[PDB]
């Protein structure tokens, strides 16, 4: 196949599904790959190894400086996933809802 | 947590809506492409009050806009600025005199307060403006001086 | 073993100098040193960071 | 890297080369045997320059040689020292009048 194409899934959809037969219950999770290998070892034929998780943790690879006057908890969290090019599903609502000076 | 150690900034604002003397800063991430701080506070060799002064007992000179100065933070956190002193830097300083005989005290307007050192000529106190009213104290000479342009009334 | 991962490439640095009084400003890059699977891991990264 | 903390030294030198106010100083390590820094800054209560004063507006008082002050780094770098305030000591002061009246 060659290493450089397996290479392409890189940041792509996971998903796991789990049931259990007995009772119907169900736990289901989304993710993204973030880093592949691929091995072998005395002449086989190989295998490859995915790993990855939750889009947060595409979200932890830029430090940088920057401030933020007079918003709250509400607008900061918006402005940061704004300036991502991470797709990911928000639920914003925070318990303190007053301005922040700085 | 983050820990913070000093920075440079430039004055931006002087106008405190809650008249406490407080100052805006821009830092050197927000030079190319803008932006400012909020309101923090300034520090000087003298402050407080007293019965007879109730308010702004000490040293009174708040920054202007364009000076460049040094921030420090409070226990190291980085949402605590204050402002600690000034720069002299090429854009604005002309130095020292020679033998460093020269100590003075400028305001905008060109209001000064002068002390000479050099004891080989030039040696006394000065108070005056560009307009020119003279106050010297002539210590070579053992001298005396009042200039008035218009008039001297006692 | 071969191993990719996605990384970041759109950052910069700056400089301010008091004596010279100039103010200096760098971005970003170009590569030199690059197999198959560097080029496979940097167009996969792209989109992810654009600011 | 390492971080540095502000620490004590004496002045040795007035003569700016750039005529740009700036000092040389001798830290403690150096007392036994010998030497000198480079020119750094010093800090004032007032600094700028106006559109009336060209330049060398504010307070300007440049320390002379034998003096003892604090010496501060910039972002804890230990190759950014800076002058940031004179000292009374022994040698120096008699102190307060009674009641601190002068």
């Amino acid at each position: 196949i060659g290493p450089d194409v397996i290479f392409k899934q890189l940041g792509e959809k996971v998903s796991i599904i789990m049931t259990h037969h007995e009772s119907g219950e169900k736990t289901e999770f989304h993710g993204l790959i973030s880093d592949i290998h691929v091995e072998g070892f005395d002449g086989n034929q190989g295998f490859v190894i995915l790993e990855g998780g939750s889009p947060t943790i595409l979200l932890d690879r830029d430090p940088a400086m920057d401030c933020y006057v007079e918003q709250n908890l509400n607008t900061i969290v918006s402005d940061i996933l704004d300036k991502s090019g991470v797709k990911m599903n928000v639920t914003n609502n925070p318990k303190h809802t007053d301005i922040i000076p700085y | 947590m983050p820990v913070a150690y000093p920075e440079m900034a430039r004055v931006v604002s002087n106008d405190d809506p809650k008249n406490q003397g407080r100052v805006k800063v821009q830092f050197m991430w927000q030079e190319v492409d803008g932006g400012e701080s909020y309101w923090m506070r300034v520090q000087s060799p003298d402050a407080g009050k007293s019965e007879q002064v109730a308010k702004n007992r000490g040293f009174v000179f708040i920054p202007e806009p364009g000076d460049l100065v040094m921030v420090g933070f409070e226990q190291g956190n980085p949402d605590r600025p204050y402002v600690t002193g000034s720069l002299f830097y090429k854009a604005n300083s002309e130095g020292a005199a020679t033998d460093n005989t020269v100590k003075s005290m400028r305001t905008r307007s060109g209001h000064t307060l002068e002390f000479k050192d050099d004891e080989g000529g030039d040696w006394g106190i000065t108070l005056r403006d560009i307009n020119g009213n003279v106050i010297h104290l002539n210590s070579k000479d053992k001298n005396i001086d009042i200039t008035a342009p218009e008039t001297i009334t006692l | 073993s071969i191993n990719a991962t996605i990384r970041s490439l759109n950052h910069s640095t700056y400089e301010f100098d008091p004596v010279n009084d100039k103010f200096y400003y760098d971005y970003s890059g170009t590569p030199k040193g690059a197999t198959l699977g560097s080029r496979s891991a940097e167009k996969c990264s792209e989109p992810i960071f654009p600011t």
